[PDB]
Formats: structure tokens, C-alpha cells, sequence
């Protein structure tokens, strides 16, 4: 948190309005190729 | 049957590594297979719907 504040005091909104796809990309992409991977199952009808 | 109506098939040799029909016995003659057969049939013949 204190490294991602600093860096955007010379321009906030701009800073923060680039880097809010880079995070979001890593938190979405994060565990996806793990040899063993861990899942919660779950069932439902047919239709997906 | 497309591939075997172009105008040169006349003049075409046909190569077929695969016969059909396939003999069930085979298939069967597997020991201890009812299962396994079961299985196979639900996931290559199962439809879905609501």
C-alpha cells in the first residue's frame, strides 16, 4: 500500500487510471497454471 | 459424400486405413468391461436439455 502511494503523489488520477488494469490482470491471471490446483466443487443443471 | 463427387474421381486411388462396421465382440470380448462400456456410452451418446 505505502509503495503504490507514493509513487502516485505527482499525479494521482492519472497514475491510479493507468495502473488499475495491470493489478486487476495479475489477481485475475494468479494460480491459473499450478501442476495440483485446489477447488471448492459445486452442481448445478445442464445450462451453464 | 462430397469428397468422393469432384470431377476428377475418375482418376483418383482411394487409401482407407479405418473399416466400418466394427465388430462389437471385440469390444466386448475385454475382461470385466460392463463399466467401462457404460461409461464410454453415457459420455459419447448423452444429450443435455432442461
Amino acid at each position: 500500500l505505502r509503495e503504490f502511494f507514493i509513487l502516485c503523489l505527482p499525479h494521482p488520477k492519472k497514475i491510479n487510471n493507468v495502473l488499475r488494469a495491470p493489478y486487476s490482470w495479475f489477481v485475475k491471471m494468479w494460480g491459473v497454471g499450478a501442476d495440483p490446483i485446489v477447488v471448492l466443487q459445486s452442481t448445478a443443471g445442464d445450462d451453464r | 459424400q462430397e469428397v468422393l463427387t469432384d470431377f476428377r474421381r475418375q482418376d483418383t486411388i482411394w487409401v482407407l486405413a479405418l473399416q466400418l462396421p466394427v465388430n462389437p465382440q471385440v469390444v466386448w470380448d475385454v475382461p470385466r468391461s460392463s463399466i467401462a462400456n457404460l461409461i464410454m456410452n453415457i459420455a459419447t451418446c448423452l444429450p443435455t436439455g432442461e
